[PDB]
């Protein structure tokens, strides 16, 4: 018995014994009606280690616990550069909105205080629809989790004062349907420095502890105390080659004036994950810079028909 | 630019919060 946890739902599947990661993943995506499968994965945690279900491996053969309800979390593994230009289906847009809002509220990704207020105002518009002073009276947001605790702890303001500031901006969002408000939330969130960045502990050749960030834009090297501003960045289209051999990675820039960057990473399983994230992020970087495939063109036409079908019922 | 068309609102929010900073 396999339990699948999405950002807003829990499903149970009667998984076959001789089934591989691909079979379970495809079933989940079909059940959800999700066609942009390339962004997503099935994640699990064992003995303090985050891992993804391998598509070419048997589900039961994985290092996951042999607990009665074998559980995976369906989550986005890859992120678009501009969600407003790339995410086609409403289901995909909504799952990204939920996941990213959770990363902001639980402080997985940093957010300046002013952005947390503006983001909360779009989350309120998405959840409640248009602000209406007859309905949304003072105290209507008292039970909502609106801001990261880090932000609340930086100011001498009451919950009512935070609600008032959020409500001012919520009132400015009149006219945004749920999908429009959730997409405006993603448009703000996707410009945060930590958005979509996968961090890994590495060392340079002199032993200096650093972090590698793998993201939709390229590769980035950080001092461990500052995950916001890379010391050096290598955009995907500026990398000539990435080599890996015996725990050592080498990033070779296309620009000869930029030095080759070598670093080490201690865990083989993590190194395989770093390489997988490099290959697929580089592939997605190239794909979004070329004209839509016929499959994407048709997916957009179908999403347009679905949006117009739902709009006819409301009007 | 960072935060696209929301710079004006972000700066106004920054100004509204400033008097209450813990420091």
């Amino acid at each position: 018995t396999v339990r699948i946890v999405t950002m807003d739902a829990e499903m149970e599947f009667n998984c076959e014994m001789k089934w591989k990661g691909k079979d379970l993943f495809d079933l989940v995506c079909r059940t959800l009606g999700l066609r942009e499968t390339w962004f997503f994965g099935l994640q699990y945690t064992i003995k303090d280690t985050v891992a993804w279900l391998k598509m070419d491996k048997k589900v039961l053969d994985h290092d996951v616990s042999k607990e009665e309800p074998v559980t995976f979390h369906f989550l986005a593994k890859f992120y678009p550069e501009n969600a407003e230009e790339e995410l086609v289906q409403e289901i995909t847009q909504h799952l990204f909105f939920l996941q990213v809002k959770k990363q902001i509220l639980d402080e997985k990704i940093y957010c300046p205080p002013e952005a947390s207020v503006l983001l909360a105002s779009y989350a309120v518009q998405a959840k409640y629809g248009d602000y209406d002073p007859s309905v949304h009276k003072r105290g209507f947001l008292a039970q909502e989790e609106l801001l990261p605790k880090r932000v609340i702890n930086l100011y001498q303001m009451t919950p009512e004062m935070w609600e008032e500031r959020i409500t001012v901006w919520y009132a400015e969002h009149r006219g945004r349907a749920r999908d429009e408000a959730e997409m405006e939330y993603l448009k703000i969130a996707q410009d945060l420095e930590m958005y979509g960045v996968n961090y890994f502990a590495i060392r340079n050749k002199k032993g200096t502890e650093l972090l590698l960030g793998v993201d939709a834009l390229g590769l980035h090297i950080y001092d461990p105390e500052n995950r916001l501003t890379p010391k050096i960045s290598f955009p995907w289209n500026e990398i000539r080659n990435i080599s890996y051999s015996d725990k050592e990675f080498t990033i070779k820039p296309l620009d000869k004036k930029i030095d080759v960057f070598k670093f080490n990473s201690s865990k083989l399983r993590v190194n395989k994950l770093i390489l997988q994230l490099c290959i697929e992020n580089h592939d997605l970087f190239m794909r979004r810079r070329k004209a839509d495939s016929l499959e994407v063109q048709q997916m957009k036409a179908q999403a347009r028909e679905e949006k117009a079908r739902k709009q006819m019922e409301r009007q | 630019p960072k935060f696209g068309t929301h710079h004006k609102a972000l700066q106004e929010i920054r100004n509204s919060l400033l008097p209450f900073a813990n420091e």
